[PDB]
């Protein structure tokens, strides 16, 4: 009884809530739907322009951005095998130091502490070197891809050194218009992410009231 | 699948109680509620969605609290509302003096820019009118508000009244 006006005035505060979003959710999509037919319009008065450079180009643009994106491989790759040697040299330090304590002491090879201290210290290296040679030949394949990728994109540089050059200003601004667009999708995409959250939350404020009517009507049925 | 709405405007139904709101928007509106919840929560719910300007408007109503308990919860009732509808007996004087203690309980509690309805229906089905259409509708009208009067039968007028005022809010 006394949750009642909890509910309602978050009821009504949810009320709003959507009108809010859905209104924010209409302008940014009006706004998303002005700049890609801006986008279109533009780039179409540029093919008109010099569309000769434009399709002989694409080969070069798309094989730039494979290497571009073999680049991110081979340096998340070298990144990796740089963090997996270091597992060794901190596994081979350990498993080295029990060695030593070997010659101090030649009757600590019974001793079944150091055993242990032997144990756990020679499994990491079997691991280590498995995890190593698995991130070297990554490293040395990423690598390759990325200096293929740097020839296929040399090599049509120079057969399209003067289409690329026409073209320039045309993929340029194509990517202008990619990253505003791509903000625009974002903040569309979350804020219909919100106004479902705010739509879901009204709903649910509504059941919990028929819940409360329903749970009343079964505490008149019986006794006070 | 039919559900789906862009806005959600706020209206409530005011007045005294047996003048009929609730039974006046059955065929219309649709209760959100199986049960009567005015015996417990004191307020019922029910919605209609229409199409206006190209956009899904979905219109909540909140049927009367009534006058015996949660009155002090009636403050967040009356807020974020978006409209209301005075809905007064026309066999019964007394409802037609009672809406004007209702216009003055949306001034106090209730949104400033709200756009209200005065509506007068026939529910006593064995008296006259005791209130006249020219001085109801003229009252109507000095406080800056609409107004219609409807019988239980023709259920023309009202439909075409709920279509208008939400268009009038975009």
């Amino acid at each position: 009884d006394p949750r009642i006006q909890g509910e309602l005035e978050k009821l009504n505060q949810s009320t709003d809530d959507i009108n809010r979003r859905e209104t924010e959710l209409e302008d940014a999509r009006q706004k998303f739907r002005s700049v890609l037919v801006e986008a279109t319009v533009k780039l179409d008065e540029l093919v008109k322009k010099i569309g000769k450079a434009v399709e002989d180009s694409k080969p070069y643009w798309e094989a730039r951005r494979v290497a571009r994106q073999a680049q991110l491989e081979a340096q998340k790759a070298t990144q990796d095998f740089q963090r997996a040697t270091e597992v060794l040299r901190a596994a081979k330090e350990t498993i080295s130091l029990a060695e030593q304590r070997l010659l101090e002491d030649d009757k600590r090879q019974f001793d079944s502490a150091w055993q242990e201290m032997l144990n756990h210290a020679t499994q990491r290296v079997m691991e280590a070197e498995q995890t190593k040679t698995r991130s070297e030949l990554v490293h040395k394949e990423t690598a390759a891809r990325y200096n293929a990728a740097m020839g296929r994109m040399r090599q049509l540089e120079k057969k399209l050194k003067r289409a690329i050059n026409k073209s320039k200003p045309y993929f340029e601004l194509k990517a202008k218009y990619y990253v505003q667009l791509e903000q625009l999708k974002k903040t569309v995409d979350d804020l219909q992410a919100k106004l479902t959250l705010a739509k879901g939350e009204y709903k649910m404020a509504l059941k919990n009231l028929e819940m409360i009517s329903d749970e009343i009507h079964e505490r008149r049925r019986s006794s006070a | 699948r039919d559900d789906e709405y862009d806005y959600l405007f706020k209206v409530v139904l005011i007045g005294d109680s047996g003048v009929g709101k609730s039974n006046l928007l059955s065929r219309f509106t649709r209760n959100e509620f199986n049960l009567e919840s005015k015996s417990t929560i004191g307020v019922e719910f029910a919605t209609r969605s229409i199409q206006v300007d190209g956009k899904t408007i979905k219109a909540q109503i909140w049927d009367t609290a009534g006058q015996e308990r949660y009155r002090a919860i009636t403050s967040a009732y009356y807020r974020g509302a978006v409209g209301a509808l005075l809905v007064y007996d026309i066999a019964k004087h007394l409802t037609y003096e009672n809406v004007e203690r209702w216009l003055k309980e949306l001034r106090d509690h209730a949104d400033s820019n709200i756009v209200i309805m005065l509506v007068g229906n026939k529910s006593d089905l064995r008296h006259l009118r005791a209130v006249p259409t020219d001085e109801a509708r003229a009252f109507a009208e000095k406080n800056g508000l609409s107004f219609i009067e409807t019988s239980a039968l023709d259920s023309t007028n009202v439909e075409a009244a709920f279509q208008t005022i939400l268009t009038e809010i975009y």
